[PDB]
């Protein structure tokens, strides 16, 4: 099931207990930002960039 | 899948021949006054006299 | 130097361009780099090709075409085809929209865009010949680009180049296949440019070809490339009287003269009928008299309308190759005598019999069998009315309850603009109706 | 250079386009970092259509990103293919409205529409012609629904004279997914009709009932039907992106359909959608395309269209096929059901193919229906909406932010025509 | 790299589009075996003049 | 040989200058220790500008550094790239100047005045062509108002044709950080008439808006508040330092900037603003330089250029790009808001292109805008003096060094009178 | 024997010439450093060199350019580039400081510390030239060094060599585009004193080549490296005929006795024809009468005229390469039936043809293709009065609030100078008018 297609895409979350997030955009004072960049994504798995 | 059939695709795996299959190269055409553009021929004469 | 410039307009007609001049270029030996060897030439050819390529002086044969499309799909894939460097990139032209079938978007916005440009080339293109026969367009009535862009082209042609031939070699409608639903009110709104703007009107039918293919060269899944491979083959049959040596040859005033008894009449049938497998075509003799009957048999025409509804009332044969003329009068002949042929009273002769000395060429990859006979028939009968009432009750089932006009109106052309080609579309039935009686 | 911008607005449309982005960056080869490691030219050939160069040859999509609370878009960028995107086309407030379409639309959603207007306006100045407007979101909420249909008015009003399309899940009949959806689908139709060119309805039940009945998938998740979605999006738009023998955008398929300007709600569909264990016992033939094309417990909305006629069809193919075969089937079709056709309108199918099917598949099709069997769906919806209504059941919520009676009472009234133009459409004869 | 020759694995490939296909370029042998444009005919074997291509 | 001599006046002068001379040093390529380290020839070609060549090969900056107090010199000398300066230009005073305009005016400024005019004429001997002289200092404080205004004044007396720049940051529209900032602009800003040939005007309210709505950087301190202050220095004699296809150095820059010989007060801009998660997503290019330049948001003076006109714009562009893109961008801009330009002056653009950008980037822009939007801040600034000056507020601690309030009401009138004259120029028709 | 030395001045006259001379180096094949390969020979006689190179007698061929410039940049970035030991010395000489768009600057304070040295640069030209047929001058009309510098130059010049023809190649600024706010100010000014003290003088605007390499050159994003190679090709056109012999020769005073109709209208078009690149050069035949019909578009013109709105004075076509001096006459004969192309009445023969042999020479890395033949065409038209009535304007609108006059009358410049250049200005547009009528 290597490409990719409709059906051919299973659950990447089983087996996982920690789904915590994080805040990745929050107003700073009244300007929107993204403070994060330094973040880890899903349960604290580590991001691309 | 048999082990009869599945010993080739392993081979053909149509999925690794997407874009393979080129174009022929086209060889170019210049007209003869670009490419001899340029290009005498130095020789050296005597030419005597009486 | 009888040269004709070919003009593709639309989808339809950019894909006839592509399996055209694939057929042209290996008629007269051009590479698609442009380049004559010498072996691929027509023998004592020297310079047959000038007709439909032009000399640099340096041994470059470009063709005399305009590709135009509105949308830059198609004519960026002849760019990046296999003749790529054949074209003049100035001869290939976009838009940035298409007219996304829509007869006012081909006409009065988007498609008012590049007709100057492309009349430019066009004159260009004129200018550069000294012997301009005429114009070949190819387009279809499926809608937009094909309908109201060549519409408003083949208009200013009209008005500008005068006394030059405008031949149209426009695609139909078919009975009941058709791969849009506004066909129809693209197919009225365009009758009055096939009328009023052009002097001979060959018209193909899509279901008809697929049952010539279907029937005959035994493929019982056919598509668009052998579609304009046949189209391509009538051009071609019809074309090279003009380019190479024949008996009774003709110049496209010829069998504009001996063809259209009245201005208004001017849409006839176009049947290349040595149409046949391989496999087939070794079982038969493929014979003057069999090659003729083929042409009348009302299964081998290009448009779903036999004629044996109706009357016909001036036949072109085109022949090539080994064809002497005492074959060809003793096939007319029988045809004279057969039943269910009939002619119209006021023509006793009706006949326009020609003669080419040179066999078609053959692509690689083809589904045609390699023949060295060919006919090109072009009859004008009054059975393609048959095709313009099934239009017209299509037609009239929609504008009943006006479905799909507000996409019309809301881009110029006024609401009785339908009424109008509506109007002029039961005049000519009319005519044909009445020649037919 | 033809080209969409795209929208989602709401966590529905958030997830879609999450995963909408991933289907098209696989079929124009583009890896999550956001480089090109493709296998032809015709894959970036036609890349400027919904990416744009940033730097060292990467392309960010041209995609706005809208939510009334950064909770689903802190998923999105936390996934995978979700560092792609620009981050200055998230646009969010510090608010979450969530299931009021008044709030959504006239108080607290209504200051985030110059922002998310002006990074639009942004978007598209980086445009050369700008195809078309697409936007995904659902009739369930309040950003989705009203801050979406606030984005469409204000689009429409700035451009009018481009194709604004919107995809749009709309409520299930069955379950609720949120109380007070009769109000939020009322309130959003009544800016779809006036507004949108085209609308292709989602229902979640019939998602559903495509993963178990058709596709097996015992575990569905949210993924496989935002796939099938996304697969529909991808579908729709190919013909715009790679090259085939019957060209056909956005303005060809709104010509080829909708004839009357106020009908242009769509049912879905795609094929091949075959079983688990069904592929050894299934033939991918185009006869077999067109047939669970054609299939009525084959669309991805709830309306049967056997209790309804077909107003238009448009049969979107990908791949090597024979058009002889694909136009005898789109006939055959008609002429072996002419009772769910309408009979004033001969050759009922638009049919469009294109020459590049979807990676791992030989041929695939799409399905877009406008029938005369949405008007069940405007109903249900008009039925659950009266019910509330004659009781005032949770308009304090509206009327408290500022809503009146006179809005709901228009809504529902240009609802209510809507179905009776349908109607009308469906019982009209020939002659 | 390998120039297209209507391969069987090649017909799989589904990158190049149907037009590219069928229109290619033909190659010294396609156009040396039977789509040469020699054919004889009457008017040629009894050799008429070869003005304008024959 | 063109060049300038530098000269940083107060503690703001020296804290920018410090990072002045740090960003053109790594712009040349030169070392902290005041060595060579670079790579191209270009670098070495046109150094003399701001270097002299001491023995040994080490470049020493053509700076004086000028404070009433020896902190912030030693500070500036601590710094990195500190070690660079000769101290023979550090001179200082005993005393403090308290920000008292008259405590480094009419008194304790006015006997290190004999010092810094030696030092100055020695620097300015040490030459062969000396394009001009450069004051960085900031109007609201003793030495960097007074002591500033006294150099500019004796330098203009014995100079009077070289160009004179002060890059002057002028004070704020809302808080204060000083009691007698008005008090000391207004008494400056006379000898900044009077004196200087051009002058640059910054706010730290439009530097704080630029560095936290466009380049983010959550707690922006006072380094990059000088970087970008030090880039526009740098963005200015570019093209007097370093080849380009179109030259302008500073006489060019002033005779087609200013049309009156007191309308010269400028506001800076610099244009390849991103933010540090945005710079692999943006196409740097000329069209966006452009609209980067032209926004009200991207001025370092506040004053929103939309309540004035354009009487002239510099565009001083450094990078290989397109002249008929840099050209069609200021006829577009011009053309599309020609509202805001004056209609007595045709394209009021002055544009240059110098080839080589500043080291780390493949392009930039430096604007440099000449509008009438300036009355604002002097309007503002003299409002405030004589709200502080009709009840006669801290006016002791400036009368009893020697002055009197016929210098206040002098300087308030001719603020008010180029104010009047900006009025004028603003709202004057072709007719 | 025939040599014409050059003055460069300004930075667009310094780096116009180093492309000049760079396509002069590779027309007659001397390296960059200043010799003959002595491997290789590009072919010709030993006086085609003679007219821009000077031979020395170890075998090193110095220019006959004198490249000054104000600023000490571009000429040292001339001095430092791959053509340093190509021109002498001395002849790259530069001021200390800029002239800073400033006519005044250039003209009474910057210019007269150097034009003591440049006038001796040019004494020492012109004692080893014994033919000297004119000055050739390279600059912009943007201000200082290109304005007041080369008005002082001219006056100077013309004291001392009283009856030596003086030709200008002058960039001229756009109607729209321009750089400098002070140009109508230097542009009056630059016209007021060459007006009085120049022969000829070939305007060259920018936005016109911005078009044409947009459109003809498929380059929609150029560079002055691209417009300084067009006025390369434009200048090498024009003195081709003093170094290859041809058909037609044309001095440099029979360009001025056949294109000057009184000595106040000396400012002729320029036109190049083919500008065309190598992807779409080698599918046109090119031939004589398609490149003279490029030349009289509109869009074609190398300044921002269009020449519909004016009358022809005088047209000087100058074709190179494979051009016989009968489809000349032919073209000629097909242009001048037009209505269209407006000739003066008092102008029955309109035309001066000169025919060489020579092809233009291709640069390596270059955007233009090697062309069998091509031609420049030099035009007095009536239409370039527009130009002046625009400047009148602009002049109008800044010296009506006296803006920017401070400067210039601030440093050695009274103020009635400004209106002596308008008003002689308005007496140039009043003879356009007398000429026209
Ligand atoms: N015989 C043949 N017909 C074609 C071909 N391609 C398209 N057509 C016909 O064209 C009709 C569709 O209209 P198009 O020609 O594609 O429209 P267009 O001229 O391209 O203009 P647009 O509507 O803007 O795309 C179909 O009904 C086909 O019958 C082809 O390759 N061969
Ligand atoms: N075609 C072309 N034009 C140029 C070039 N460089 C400058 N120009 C023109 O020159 C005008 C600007 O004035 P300049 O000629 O550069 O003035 P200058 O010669 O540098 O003399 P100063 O202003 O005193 O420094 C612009 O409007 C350009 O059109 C060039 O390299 N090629
Ligand atoms: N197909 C699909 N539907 C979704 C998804 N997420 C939410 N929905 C639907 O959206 C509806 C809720 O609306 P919601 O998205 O919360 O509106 P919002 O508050 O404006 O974002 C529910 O009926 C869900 O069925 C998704 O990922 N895929
Ligand atoms: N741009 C910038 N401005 C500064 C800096 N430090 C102080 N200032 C400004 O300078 C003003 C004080 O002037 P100051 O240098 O103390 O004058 P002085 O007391 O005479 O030396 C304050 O209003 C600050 O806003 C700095 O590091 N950078
Ligand atoms: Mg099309
Ligand atoms: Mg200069």
């Amino acid at each position: 099931s290597l490409p990719f297609l409709p059906g051919n895409s299973f659950n990447p979350r089983l087996g996982r207990d920690k789904f915590h997030k994080s805040q990745h955009f929050d107003y700073s004072n009244e300007v929107p930002m993204l403070v994060g960049g330094h973040k880890p994504g899903i349960g604290g798995d580590k991001l691309l960039g | 899948l048999t082990l009869s059939e599945l010993d080739e695709l392993n081979n053909k795996r149509p999925t690794l021949t997407y874009g393979q299959a080129k174009q022929a190269p086209p060889e170019d055409f210049i007209p003869a006054h670009v490419a001899f553009d340029k290009k005498v021929l130095k020789f050296n004469g005597f030419y005597k006299q009486t | 130097m009888r040269e004709c410039i070919s003009i593709h307009v639309g989808q339809a007609g950019v894909q006839i361009g592509n399996a055209c001049w694939e057929l042209y270029c290996l008629e007269h030996g051009i590479q698609p780099d442009g380049q004559m060897p010498s072996d691929k030439t027509i023998g004592g050819g020297d310079d047959s090709f000038n007709t439909f390529f032009s000399e640099t002086g340096a041994g470059k044969h470009v063709p005399r075409a305009v590709f135009v499309d509105l949308e830059p799909t198609v004519v960026d894939e002849v760019r990046t085809g296999t003749y790529r460097q054949l074209f003049h990139p100035e001869q290939l032209i976009t838009g940035k929209e298409d007219a996304a079938n829509n007869y006012a978007r081909g006409h009065y916005t988007i498609g008012k865009e590049i007709v100057d440009l492309v009349l430019d080339r066009i004159r260009k293109l004129a200018d550069q010949c000294t012997g301009l026969q005429g114009f070949l367009i190819f387009h279809s009535f499926g809608g937009g680009t094909g309908s109201g862009f060549a519409s408003l082209l083949m208009e200013r042609l009209s008005v500008d180049y005068g006394k030059k031939s405008k031949l149209e070699f426009a695609i139909y409608p078919a009975p009941q296949i058709s791969t849009a639903v506004v066909e129809p009110y693209n197919t009225i709104l365009t009758t009055h440019t096939t009328l009023e703007h052009s002097d001979c009107a060959f018209m193909v039918d899509n279901e008809a070809i697929y049952d010539i293919c279907r029937r005959n060269l035994d493929i019982e899944r056919p598509t668009y490339t052998n579609l304009n491979r046949l189209i391509a083959q009538i051009v071609s049959s019809i074309t090279a009287s003009l380019r190479f040596d024949g008996a009774l040859n003709v110049d496209l005033t010829e069998f504009q003269t001996n063809l259209v008894p009245y201005p208004r009449i001017h849409f006839p049938l176009a049947t290349y009928a040595p149409v046949i497998s391989a496999e087939k075509a070794y079982h038969e003799q493929l014979s003057v008299a069999e090659i003729t009957n083929a042409c009348f048999e009302p299964a081998n025409q290009m448009v779903k309308c036999d004629p044996r509804h109706g009357k016909y009332m001036a036949c072109c044969m085109l022949y090539r190759g080994d064809v002497v003329p005492k074959d060809v009068n003793a096939a007319i002949a029988t045809i004279k005598t057969k039943r269910t042929i009939q002619f119209v009273d006021w023509c006793p002769t009706g006949f326009k019999v020609g003669i080419n000395y040179q066999p078609p060429t053959v692509v690689p990859g083809g589904d045609l069998a390699k023949v060295q006979r060919a006919v090109c028939m072009l009859s004008n009968t009054t059975a393609i009315a048959e095709a313009w009432a099934r239009l017209d009750h299509k037609f009239d089932l929609m504008y009943a309850k006006r479905a799909f006009v507000h996409w019309y109106v809301g881009e110029g052309m006024e609401e009785g603009e339908f009424s109008e080609a509506r109007e002029d579309l039961a005049a000519l039935e009319k005519d044909y109706e009445e020649v037919g009686v | 250079m033809r080209e969409i911008v795209h929208m989602q607005a709401g966590q529905c449309g958030n997830q879609i386009g999450a995963k909408f982005w991933e289907v098209i960056s696989d079929e124009h080869g583009i890896d999550p970092t956001g480089t090109y490691h493709g296998d032809s030219d015709l894959q970036l050939e036609r890349i400027n259509v919904y990416y744009n160069e940033a730097t060292g040859g990467k392309y960010v999509p041209r995609a706005v990103l809208v939510d009334l609370e950064p909770g689903t878009m802190d998923s999105v960028r936390s996934g995978p293919f979700g560092q792609i995107f620009r981050p200055d086309n998230f646009v969010f407030g510090q608010s979450g409205a969530g299931n009021n379409w008044a709030k959504g639309h006239y108080t607290e959603g209504a200051e985030l529409v110059d922002s998310v207007l002006d990074v639009v306006r942004k978007e598209a100045e980086s445009c050369d012609c700008l195809q078309g407007f697409q936007l995904t979101h659902s009739l369930g909420g309040g950003t989705g629904s009203g801050m979406g249909t606030l984005l469409i008015s204000k689009i429409r009003e700035e451009y009018p004279d481009r194709i604004m399309n919107t995809f749009s899940v709309v409520p299930s009949p069955k379950v609720s997914d949120t109380v007070v959806e009769p109000y939020n689908a009322t309130l959003s139709v009544h800016q779809l009709v006036e507004n949108t060119d085209e609308t292709y309805c989602i229902d979640n039940e019939a998602l559903y009932d495509i993963c178990f009945r058709t596709l097996k998938l015992t575990t569905p998740t949210y993924g496989d039907l935002n796939h099938l979605v996304s697969a529909t999006m991808s579908g729709v738009t190919t013909c715009l992106r790679f090259p085939g023998q019957l060209n056909a955008d956005l303005r060809k398929l709104a010509v080829n359909m909708v004839p009357f300007p106020r009908l242009h709600f769509f049912m879905p569909g795609f094929a091949p959608l075959t079983s688990r264990g069904s592929q050894q016992y299934r033939a991918l033939t185009v006869p077999e395309l067109t047939q669970q094309m054609f299939d009525a417990k084959n669309m991805m909305a709830a309306c049967d269209p056997r209790h309804g006629r077909y107003l238009t069809v448009a049969a979107i193919f990908r791949g090597r096929m024979s058009m002889k075969e694909v136009d005898e089937q789109m006939l055959n079709v008609q002429n072996k059901n002419s009772s769910y056709f309408v009979e004033w309108i001969p050759n009922n199918v638009k049919t469009a193919v294109c020459d590049i099917p979807p990676r791992g598949l030989k041929m695939s099709a799409t399905f877009i229906g406008n029938s005369t069997a949405i008007q069940e769906l405007f109903k249900r919806i008009s039925e659950q909406f009266t019910a509330m209504f004659r009781r005032k059941a949770f308009l304090h919520w509206y009327t408290g932010e500022g809503m009146d009676e006179m809005e709901f009472t228009e809504a529902e009234s240009n609802m209510n025509d809507l179905v009776s133009e349908y109607q009308q459409y469906q019982d009209a004869t020939a002659e | 790299t390998l120039v297209r020759d209507d391969g069987a694995l090649q017909l799989l490939d589904i990158y190049v589009p149907t037009s590219h296909h069928v229109h290619k370029r033909f190659t010294r042998h396609e156009l040396d075996d039977y789509p040469k444009k020699d054919a004889a005919t009457y008017w040629r074997c009894e050799d008429y003049t070869q003005a304008w291509g024959h």
